[PDB]
């Protein structure tokens, strides 16, 4: 018999330990491995794909309305949105991105955000996508706004603008969870021109947004979700 | 030359053509591929009725009208009876497709709107009643006429709150799902191919969905003025290296 | 070694990164450095914790279920007095893992069981009883207990273990679906009824295990819960999915309860606040 | 070193090693280079 | 406090220029527009215009080429400016503020009567 | 220019009872639509914005529905607080303008 000390944490269950175990079941032979398509290996493969904002939550109820950010015609110089960019929250908290980020304490890296237009091709807009890092408020009249980070997007046959919000941190990880010193700041579009619509046609058209991360995204510090809770145990 | 929004899909006896389009959707980045010895389990030589099956089935039309929700189709459920491949389906045990679904709504360039063209693999539907109430057959299982996301609930049927994507999960979030936009001043089709999609290598096609079409509207509908308030929604399905198998009477279905 | 950011200077270009189509249901890979000016940065990450083994594979509590250790004279059935319990496995009761793991419609793992059973003496005790829990593996098709010292307790074909109570057990399982992966969803019946359960299948059935304290009785009456706690291991997982939004209602089902709140936040202000 | 004979017995695989995230982000037939016209 | 006071002259001859003011409180104007609503007596409500955040005007389709809105930006004021008064022009004017471009936080609103 | 038709012009009713105006549309609003209530000699007070959702402190028995053309509020257990004119007024594509009011007069 091999003399042996037996240390601290013995027979504890730490539930992140990695180590090998009896099988129940002996000489089990399990089903084949067949080609599914869709596999996936890593959670920074599926919050690089876009989906989209629900960011007009100006709604007492959850409607695809939350996802249409209303544009107008006889506008210059005004705001069409404005967002705060704590990605565990808000706007973002339910979103794809938003909701892998909430399993994850920390983050880093570039943000994708995307705006498609909808409205009639005769139609034409100028916008200002804008990003303004953090020690500055949210801008206010667009030009404290086009003084950040910012595109201008001429609205055309392409109907998509991708506005990156660049990793523009001192620190090199921020919380998921909305802390102040570690904001990612502010997010904004703006009227760069004005929404001219053809004749025939009146009213508003929308943009959708849509958030997903570029390949530079971290995430680290894996945690529970306060999207999801429960009360009694579910049954069949 | 070169046009990326100039399409023709033949198949079989059938063909498409688009001229607005945008790039197609190959779901996941695999075509549809016959079932490989290496993956099969059941001993059966599968029929391959390739020309008669593998061909373009147009539905039945939609009209989205400005408080449109949505549609929901079922495959292979939504070609149940549809030619011979309505009859495979019915007269085998086992059967395995991938698809090219090609959705079509023209307008103008005074049109708006978007649509959100989405397959969801296994869409299994939530009950509007809550608990541990289940969804029937027959409202899993609609045929080509698909489930209307406007309509009312019905006993024994799925909810269809289309923010709630008939599942508990958001509406936003189905572009993690193989997906397309028809943005009327973009595009008039969307055309999305499905490979055969499932944990085991064949399956029986009348108990079981293997993808859900989900064809909705995401920005509304705004028509200019004067132009009738509809636009209709053609949605064309074309199954892909179909095989069949366990050949026996045909099978009786409820309703 | 691996680059996060590349330099790059200004561009005047019709090569345009940041106009695309998202219609086509792609995300084009933009880099920030295709609409700003940026530097060389990297990124001195790997991505291992974000990993589907990482993310999936770590123990989750699945099942939280009471039985008892009394006196059994004259109880009929056995198991409303909770001398011994069943809990037919899956994933699904608790829903911390399950919202992890219906992000994909099938996967495929190993799985890891850590049972602890913790006693509890809530009345009339002048000790604390040192008690065996019997945890049986019970596959369908296998006799289920009905006493809780009946005959299926001698287990000459089911995996059993016998632990203290205070002490823990631990066990892996294999991958034990029918199918090639495990169905998270399930658009589907078992057969063609207009009567049949939907969505509830076989092909996440993990098994069941029945939970009996092996001791006879004292005169004091113990409570033992027994808490199984799962990891997954060898994760495969395949077809990434939407994240369930509401609250769930019922294992194996998608179901949502009726009247419930808004999951997306409402601002306080218009859509230009901030 | 492995102390049991079962596949399933044994610890976790590590670094998938793949991530490969383009058969999400880029499901479409035709490929589009970044940088060109996404339609024509 | 979100605050928007009309004041006007609130007895003026026909056929002659009317102006009004709503100062404005809590808000700039540069971030939210301003919307005219009047309410002659008995009758109901009348969208008379609205300056947006940046400028830019819309008028009710009948008075467009009499009634005219501008505004102040450093003195929080909007000048609600009418023309050819007519017996029709007296009511109640109210100013309002865009509020996810819906008119909200309206003023007590000014009697304006036009007479001789 | 979009004309909003509002109906009736009034509706003597008392309380505890249920009352709904109806607002309807030449043009489709697309949800852009509000109501007002206004008590005599009052500034007008938006209820319900977005032809569904309740303002900050409008009573959770006020009740917009509706959408397209056909916009209608509904005042499920009216009380003594809810008597005046009542408006809708469309905020889809200026002019905005409003419809002919409704009374509600105590019986």
């Amino acid at each position: 018999g091999l003399p042996t000390t037996t240390l601290p944490g013995s027979g504890q269950f730490l539930t992140t330990d990695d180590r090998q175990s009896p099988s129940a079941l002996p000489n089990y032979e399990p089903t084949p491995r067949i080609h599914i398509p869709g596999k996936v290996h890593n959670l920074l493969e599926i919050i690089q794909v876009d989906t989209l904002i629900p960011m007009n939550n100006t709604h007492t109820k959850d409607e695809v309305n939350s996802y249409l950010i209303p544009l107008n015609a006889n506008r210059q110089n005004e705001q069409v949105f404005g967002t705060n960019l704590f990605i565990g929250d808000g706007v973002f908290k339910t979103t794809l991105l938003g909701e892998i980020v909430q399993y994850y304490t920390h983050w880093s890296g570039s943000l994708r955000f995307s705006l498609m237009y909808t409205g009639p091709a005769l139609s034409s807009a100028k916008l200002i996508l804008a990003y303004t890092p953090p020690g500055a408020r949210g801008p206010q009249d667009r030009r404290e706004a086009m003084l950040g980070t910012h595109v201008v997007w001429d609205i055309g046959l392409q109907s998509t603008i991708v506005m990156t919000i660049p990793w523009t941190s001192g620190v090199q990880f921020r919380y998921t969870d909305p802390d102040t010193y570690t904001s990612a700041g502010f997010l904004s579009c703006w009227y760069q021109t004005s929404l001219i619509l053809p004749p025939e046609t009146t009213g508003q058209v929308y943009l959708l947004s849509f958030i997903s991360a570029c390949p530079d995204f971290k995430l680290r510090l894996m945690k529970d979700t306060q999207t999801i809770s429960q009360t009694v145990a579910l049954t069949e | 030359g070169y046009s990326d929004r100039v399409q023709q899909i033949t198949l079989g006896n059938s063909t498409i053509t688009t001229q607005e389009a945008a790039n197609a959707v190959v779901c996941y980045a695999e075509w549809p591929e016959y079932l490989p010895d290496v993956d099969a389990s059941d001993v059966n030589k599968t029929s391959k009725p390739d020309t008669s099956v593998c061909r373009f089935y147009t539905l039945d039309s939609k009209t989205w009208t400005t408080g449109s929700k949505g549609w929901c189709w079922k495959l292979p459920d939504a070609l149940k009876d549809m030619g011979v491949f309505g009859q495979n389906m019915f007269f085998h045990s086992l059967g395995r497709s991938g698809y090219t679904v090609h959705v079509q709504c023209n307008a103008t360039k005074f049109h708006s709107g978007c649509l959100l063209v989405v397959v969801i693999p296994e869409h299994q539907l939530a009950s509007h009643e809550g608990g541990n109430v289940s969804v029937k057959y027959t409202f899993t299982h609609p045929g080509e006429r698909g489930i209307d996301l406007s309509s009312a609930n019905e006993v024994g049927g799925p909810v269809k709150d289309v923010i709630y994507n008939m599942n508990g999960t958001l509406l936003g979030n189905l572009l993690i799902f193989p997906h397309q936009f028809i943005n009327l001043r973009t595009n008039n089709t969307a055309t999305i191919v499905i490979p055969y999609i499932n944990s085991v290598p064949i399956d029986s096609m009348t108990r079981h969905n293997n993808v859900s079409l989900m064809v909705i509207p995401i920005a509304p509908l705004t028509v200019p003025t004067g132009a009738t308030p509809s636009l209709p929604i053609t949605v064309t399905i074309a199954p892909m290296c179909t095989e069949f198998s366990g050949i026996r009477s045909k099978s009786i279905v409820p309703q | 070694q691996t680059v996060a950011s590349i330099s790059s200077g200004p561009k005047h270009t019709q090569k345009v990164p940041i106009l695309t189509a998202n219609e086509t249901g792609a995300t084009m890979p933009v880099l920030p450095s295709d609409s700003i000016e940026t530097r060389t940065t990297y990124m001195h990450f790997n991505g291992s914790e974000t990993d589907v083994e990482c993310f999936l594979g770590r123990a989750a509590c699945v099942h939280v279920t009471e039985i008892q250790n009394k006196d059994a004279t004259g109880i009929d059935n056995h198991r409303e007095a909770k001398l011994f319990n069943d809990w037919k496995i899956n994933l699904s009761s608790l829903v911390q893992l399950r919202k992890k793991l219906e992000l994909f419609t099938y996967v495929r793992f190993d799985s890891e069981y850590t049972i602890l059973a913790t006693a509890s003496q809530p009345d009339s005790a002048n000790y604390s009883s040192n008690l065996v829990v019997q945890a049986m593996y019970v596959p369908p098709g296998a006799p289920n207990p009905k006493e809780w010292d009946d005959y299926t307790w001698q287990s000459a074909s089911n995996p059993s273990v016998f632990f203290k109570v205070g002490d823990t057990s631990r066990f892996s399982v294999p991958y034990v679906g029918l199918a090639s992966a495990y169905n998270c969803f399930y658009d589907g019946y078992s057969h063609d009824d207009a009567e049949t359960q939907y969505g509830i299948t076989v092909l996440n059935h993990m098994g069941s295990m029945a939970f009996r304290i092996v001791n006879e009785h004292d005169e004091h009456k113990t409570l033992v819960k027994i808490r199984v706690y799962h990891r997954a291991k060898h994760v495969e997982a395949w077809i990434p999915r939407a994240p369930r939004a509401l609250p769930y209602t019922s294992i194996g089902r998608t179901n949502y309860p009726k009247n419930t709140e808004p999951v997306i936040k409402k601002r306080k202000g218009d859509i230009k606040s901030y | 070193i492995n102390y049991y004979k079962d596949a399933a017995s044994t610890s976790s695989a590590g670094q998938s090693l793949s991530m490969d995230p383009s058969k999400f982000t880029e499901p479409v037939k035709d490929l589009m280079l970044k940088g060109a016209p996404a339609l024509n | 406090a979100v605050q928007l006071a009309e004041s006007g002259p609130a007895l003026v001859a026909p056929s002659q220029a009317l102006s009004i003011t709503c100062t404005v409180a809590g808000f700039s104007l540069t971030a939210y527009g301003v919307a005219w609503v009047r309410q002659p007596p008995g009758a109901g409500l009348e969208w008379l215009g609205a300056i947006w955040a940046a400028g830019a005007t819309d008028y009710n389709a009948a008075l467009k080429s009499r009634a005219s809105i501008a505004k102040d930006n450093s003195k929080s004021q909007v000048f609600l400016a009418m023309a050819s008064l007519a017996t029709a022009d007296t009511a109640a004017y109210y100013c309002a503020r865009e509020w996810d471009a819906y008119g909200d936080y309206w003023g007590q609103g000014t009697t304006v009567t036009v007479s001789a | 220019d979009i004309v909003l038709t509002q109906s009736p012009a009034a509706l003597s009713a008392a309380a505890g009872a249920t009352v709904a105006a109806t607002c309807r549309a030449s043009g489709n609003i697309h949800n852009a639509l509000a109501w007002y209530q206004q008590k005599a000699g009052k500034s007008p007070q938006l209820l319900v914005y977005a032809a569904a959702a309740l303002a900050a402190g409008v009573p959770s028995r006020f009740s917009g529905s509706g959408s397209g053309t056909a916009y209608a509020l509904a005042i499920n257990s009216l009380a003594a607080d809810d008597f005046g004119a009542y408006y809708c007024q469309h905020f889809w594509s200026t002019p905005y303008t409003f419809g002919g009011g409704t009374k509600l007069e105590i019986k």
